[PDB]
């Protein structure tokens, strides 16, 4: 039937929807981790500076 | 039809969310830089306050 | 899939809480804060509502789903926290705030739902949990930790709704394994073998991903990446490459091996997981990936990425000075130098050192060794020595080789038959 | 019914990616379906699966070259059993490794039989020389020749040198064979003496224009004897080499003669599979495959298990479902047909195709044709002659079947 096919059209857009959480996911775990250790970087450079300081 | 009509723009709109996720997430990783700060000064106060007991 | 279409059902089947209230189950002010969360509707709305009344949403909450004995009440109950922390992460700090007020951790509130009968009941239980874990400033922590992971392990070891109810624990698991605590904590449960059976057993592509996901994320730590070379993860892996059609499980996968490669501490651990990967057919399957183009271009920079690095690992072991270690540590076990074209065209004259030496140990080998890998592996090196250097013919006569890859050409083994054959071929092709 | 042109319907699907080369394969089981092209730019590097199609292709010439070797040899293909596609995942790269496994084979133990069968007779000619030579500042060289070159190489050398040479032909105990051709020819050994290097060059080059084949030798008795231990040696080394070289050989184009029948079906198959994959499209978000098709209206059931069965053995769970078209062109016009049948629609088709569903010439063809070249060619014994052999071609069928295409004329009378 068309209600069928319309039923799984939906399915359809709802996967790749699904999909494009799962893609903004792995995008946003990686970009956490490059957060990190960028963060990371700048604070030990600064914070050897502050211990050869003090 | 109507259905490939319907399921392009649902892939259309994925690539978007994606698309802006990456824009949204690359500009936070520049954010790291500011952030650190916070860190930063906390250690330069640990220093300071364990160098004033040491005097 | 399921848990959406029952989260679905459950939200258009909303309960009476003015029942809950005359039956003395729930609190006046539990039953008039749930009530106003179904007439507090626009962001701004709820957002007054949880942010001015934080310590009474909590207890609401947690009186609903704790006192309840009825599972669709408490399906309703999980599903509008689990919303209304999916609409914004740091909602979290409500829980948290009441937690220290009540002189507690959060964890003991929400903990006791995966004890719950129905499926979606303990998954919605294991979803708020994740996010509350994941996004909390407060770690969860021991005995707490450990009852949680051992739910996700078991749950997740039984592997359609039941397939499906099994993505949502690994969806519970990735949302998890963003926090390192979590990670590494994560790295003594069985689990990860778990997940190699699993994978082997063939489970459908949507869990492949969300497994692998899991691993990748694991992949980020450079000590995590030298402990978990206990699991084979690149055979399994390799293997999922070939198999499955979908870019996502590509992609991932793809993503976990650029991770061990480059975040492994020390080089002779990036190479050990190269040469894994060169062994389980990774640099073959690399080349018809490379070729093709994608929505998605992160798939071809880890390809370059990897087949880069791969490439390093083959032009290292291309060395002679490795093939002499090698052959110093009797270790003749198909190694990518012994196949290497460039090693023996521009280094084969290299064997006649100190007099015959590494003719002398492959002769010996030859000689002494009762293995048939070891042997093909010997027959083969000298097979390909006096391919690529032809004047070596009288030395390996001078030193017995001949007679002996003449008689290994009749060994119970096809593969040193095969391998003595071309050597004892290559002897004869001239005087 | 096939009074008139069978109902078509042209239909619409979206497939799922991995369960779409299964899905495919049953509707080419099937054999009721035809794929709308949905790419006018397709091209050997705009085709959606150029390694896949590629791969296929070069297994097909892999194929080609080993059978070809097999038939040169005369080894009995196994042409046996039936085979179904390839599956989705690639054990086509675990084949190909295996196709190219046979192929070096063959190239390297064909290329070492031909290089130590030519050492082994050069050694065994050899031994004859020494033997001969054996016999007896001088110089010398020594050789072997067709026996029929030896009158104008004997006159040739007392003529290029001025009346002075010395020789001695000797007969070979045998024939030996030619390394290129096989042939088994009466050679004779050679042995010419002379004195300094002028001579020398000139009973070289004389060898030379012969093609006379030359060898070194020892210059006393005594040392041709450790000069034929070496030979004894080498020539025994190389039969044993040889031995096992065309045992391999035998092996390796049996275990493929056998294997050919079930690698050809699965190639092609799969060629086939992935050049219609090449049919389907997708748009710069799209995901999911856009097909379209026209199948038979009796038989939408019919295609629409083939893409169950297709998602049933994948692992997806996407019944990749199609809709009837609306916005419809004419669709291809068919007529299912029998032994029978098929041969009298042919000559109404090798005129014109009916529109869709027109009514069809070839049922009142069945027996009109029949009629009226019966009229035309009426005659008791050709129609006796002809009855016979007709007869002769159904009752031998399943044995007639299985003959050479090549014979068109035949083809079209059987």
């Amino acid at each position: 039937s068309d209600a069928d096919v319309q039923k799984q059209i939906k399915h359809m857009m709802a996967f790749i929807e699904q999909e494009a959480n799962e893609k903004a996911e792995e995008i946003d775990a990686k970009a956490e981790e490059e957060f990190n250790i960028e963060k990371g970087r700048l604070v030990q450079t600064q914070r050897l500076k502050i211990m050869e300081y003090y | 039809s109507q259905g490939i009509q319907q399921l392009l723009q649902a892939e259309k709109r994925a690539a978007e969310k994606v698309s802006e996720a990456r824009k949204r997430k690359n500009r936070r990783l520049k954010q790291a830089k500011e952030e650190a700060q916070a860190e930063i000064e906390q250690y330069r106060l640990q220093r300071e306050k364990e160098f004033k007991a040491k005097e | 899939n399921i848990i959406a279409a029952k989260a679905a059902e459950v939200r258009a089947n909303k309960v009476n809480w003015q029942s809950y209230l005359q039956g003395q189950m729930i609190s006046a002010e539990d039953c008039e804060f749930i009530q106003r969360f179904e007439m507090k509707r626009c962001s701004e709305e709820k957002q007054e509502m949880l942010q001015t009344e934080g310590s009474q949403c909590a207890k609401t909450f947690i009186n609903l789903m704790t006192h309840i004995s009825k599972e669709q009440t408490v399906q309703y109950i999980l599903t509008m926290v689990d919303d209304m922390l999916q609409e914004n992460h740091q909602r979290v700090s409500i829980f948290f705030d009441y937690a220290k007020r009540s002189k507690s951790t959060a964890w003991p509130y929400f903990l006791p739902m995966l004890n719950r009968q129905d499926p979606f009941t303990v998954h919605m239980a294991a979803r708020i949990i994740a996010k509350l874990a994941a996004w909390g400033k407060e770690l969860m922590e021991g005995s707490d930790l450990n009852y949680y992971f051992n739910w996700i392990k078991t749950q997740l070891s039984s592997q359609s709704d039941s397939s499906q109810y099994v993505q949502c624990v690994a969806g519970c698991l990735q949302l998890m394994l963003r926090v390192n605590e979590y990670r590494f904590a994560w790295v003594e449960a069985d689990g990860v073998n778990c997940i190699m059976g699993v994978l082997s057993n063939k489970c459908g592509f949507q869990l492949q991903y969300q497994m692998i996901f899991s691993i990748w994320l694991l992949a980020f730590s450079p000590q995590m990446c030298e402990h978990l070379r206990r699991y084979n993860i690149i055979p399994v892996l390799s293997d999922i490459l070939q198999e499955s059609v979908k870019e996502k499980v590509t992609r991932i996968i793809l993503a976990a091996f650029r991770n061990f490669l480059e975040k492994s501490t020390e080089r002779e651990t990036r190479q050990e997981y190269a040469l894994a990967m060169i062994q389980c057919k990774v640099l073959k399957q690399l080349e018809n990936l490379e070729q093709q183009k994608y929505d998605d271009e992160d798939i071809s920079e880890d390809i370059k990425f990897l087949l880069e690095k791969l490439g390093e690992s083959v032009q290292d072991l291309s060395s002679f000075d490795e093939y002499s270690s090698e052959l110093k540590s009797g270790r003749l076990e198909w190694s990518p130098v012994h196949k290497s074209e460039k090693f023996w065209r521009e280094n084969a004259v290299r064997l006649n050192e100190k007099n015959y030496e590494l003719l002398k140990i492959l002769t010996k080998l030859l000689e002494v060794s009762d293995d048939p890998q070891v042997l093909a592996v010997a027959a083969h090196d000298v097979g390909e020595y006096v391919r690529h250097y032809p004047r070596g013919k009288r030395v390996i006569e001078q030193l017995g080789g001949k007679q002996l890859v003449m008689n290994h050409m009749h060994h119970e083994d096809q593969q040193v038959r095969y391998n003595a054959l071309l050597a004892v071929q290559k002897l004869m092709v001239h005087n | 019914e096939l009074f008139r042109s069978e109902e078509m319907t042209l239909a619409q699907l979206f497939l799922q990616s991995e369960a779409a080369y299964c899905c495919v394969s049953e509707l080419e089981e099937l054999g009721k379906v035809q794929f709308r092209d949905l790419n006018p730019d397709v091209n050997v590097f705009q085709r959606k699966f150029v390694n896949e199609v590629r791969r296929c292709e070069e297994m097909d010439r892999k194929l080609r070259f080993v059978e070809k070797e097999i038939r040169k040899a005369n080894i009995p293909i196994m042409d046996t059993g039936e085979n179904p596609e390839v599956p989705f995942p690639r054990d086509m790269i675990d084949l190909e490794a295996n196709f190219e496994k046979i192929e070096n084979e063959l190239k390297e133990i064909n290329t070492n039989q031909e290089a130590l069968k030519r050492n082994f007779l050069e050694l065994t000619e050899l031994k004859f020389i020494l033997r001969k030579t054996q016999q007896f500042r001088l110089g010398f060289v020594a050789g072997v020749i067709n026996r029929e070159r030896i009158p104008t190489f004997e006159r040739m050398l007392w003529r290029v040198c001025r009346g002075n040479v010395f020789l001695r032909q000797a007969e070979i105990e045998n024939p030996l064979e030619d390394p290129v051709t096989g042939d088994y020819v009466h050679k004779s050994v050679f042995i010419i003496f002379f004195q300094g290097d002028q001579l020398k060059n000139r009973v070289k080059k004389i060898c030379e224009g012969f093609r006379a084949s030359l060898y070194p030798c020892p210059e006393t008795p005594q040392e041709r004897k450790e000069m034929a231990s070496g030979v004894n040696t080498r020539i025994d080394d190389l039969q044993m080499v040889l031995n096992q070289t065309e045992d391999h050989r035998q092996r390796v184009l049996q275990a493929a003669a056998k294997n050919i029948r079930v690698w050809f079906i699965k190639v092609r198959k799969m060629k086939a599979i992935y050049h219609t994959l090449n049919l389907c499209n997708i748009d710069v978000t799209q995901k999911c495959l856009i097909a379209e098709v026209w199948c038979p209206v009796t038989d939408l059931d019919s295609i629409q298990f083939a893409l169950r069965r297709g998602t049933e053995h994948s692992g997806s769970t996407v019944p990749s479902i199609l809709n009837r078209m609306q916005t419809n062109q004419t669709p291809p016009t068919y007529n299912k047909t029998n032994k029978f049948t098929h041969g009298f629609q042919n000559i109404v088709d090798a005129y014109g195709i009916g529109t869709y569903r027109e009514i069809n010439p070839a049922p009142y063809t069945v027996i009109t044709f029949p009629f009226l070249f019966a009229v035309m060619f009426g005659d008791f014994g050709h129609g006796i002659l002809m009855t016979l052999f007709a007869v002769w071609m159904v009752l031998r069928e399943s044995r007639i079947l299985s003959q050479k295409n090549e014979n068109e004329m035949f083809s079209m009378v059987f």
